[PDB]
């Protein structure tokens, strides 16, 4: 997001509404997180979370 | 169309190679358990007289 960048080490996924929901899993943060924020991926592009 | 009328995440994708060897290349590596997932692997027989 604005806040920062930070790395996932793996993530896990379960079940909410049925939509997935991934539970990543991450070292440390830059920034204060936030529930809304604008999500892209450092190393891809493609993705949006 | 999106994921949440999708329950499982983690399908077996089944296949059936034209060959009968198969071929371990980078990450791919296979493995056999059962008592985990049994269902891969059914032995059966017949007995004869």
């Amino acid at each position: 997001t604005a806040t920062g960048r930070c790395n996932v080490t793996y993530i896990e996924r379960s079940y909410s509404n049925g939509k997935l929901q991934w539970t990543v899993t991450i070292h440390n943060l830059l920034g204060r997180l936030i529930a809304g924020q604008e999500v892209k991926a450092e190393r891809l592009p493609s993705f949006e979370g | 169309l999106t994921s949440e009328k999708f329950e499982v995440q983690t399908i077996e994708l089944y296949s059936d190679p034209t060959d009968d060897v198969i071929f371990t290349r980078d990450g791919s590596l296979i493995v056999f358990e059962n008592d985990l997932r049994p269902q891969y692997l059914t032995i059966d027989l017949e007995p004869i007289s």
